[PDB]
C-alpha cells in the first residue's frame, strides 16, 4: 500500500471604503442692527432659513 | 464673519490737528536730519486715516 496527499488554500479578502463629506454656506444681509445681522447670518446647520 | 456697523470719512481739507503732533511737527529741523522724522514716525506713526 501507498498513499499521497496534496492540498491547498489561498483567500484573498480585500475591502475598502470611503466618504466624502462637504458643507458650505454664506448668509449675507444688508441693512438691520448689528446685533440682530450678527445673530441671523450665523448659520444655524438645522435651519439655513 | 465680517460684520461691519459704521462708514466713517475725513474731510479732506483744512484739519484741525491735535496739540502734541502740532508741538512736534513744529519742533522739526528745517534741515533733514532723518532721526527727528524717524522719531516723529515712531511717536505718531508714518499715515493717517
Amino acid at each position: 500500500s501507498s498513499h499521497g496527499c496534496k492540498e491547498l488554500e489561498n483567500a484573498l479578502k480585500a475591502a475598502s471604503g470611503t466618504q466624502n463629506n462637504v458643507l458650505r454656506g454664506e448668509p449675507f444681509i444688508r441693512g438691520g442692527g448689528a446685533g440682530f445681522i450678527s445673530g441671523l447670518s450665523y448659520l444655524e446647520l438645522d435651519n439655513p432659513a | 464673519s465680517d460684520l461691519e456697523v459704521a462708514h466713517y470719512k475725513l474731510k479732506p481739507r483744512s484739519l484741525m490737528l491735535h496739540y502734541e503732533f502740532l508741538q512736534r511737527v513744529k519742533r522739526l529741523p528745517l534741515e533733514y536730519s532723518y532721526g527727528e522724522y524717524r522719531d516723529l514716525f515712531r511717536d505718531f506713526g508714518t499715515h493717517y486715516i
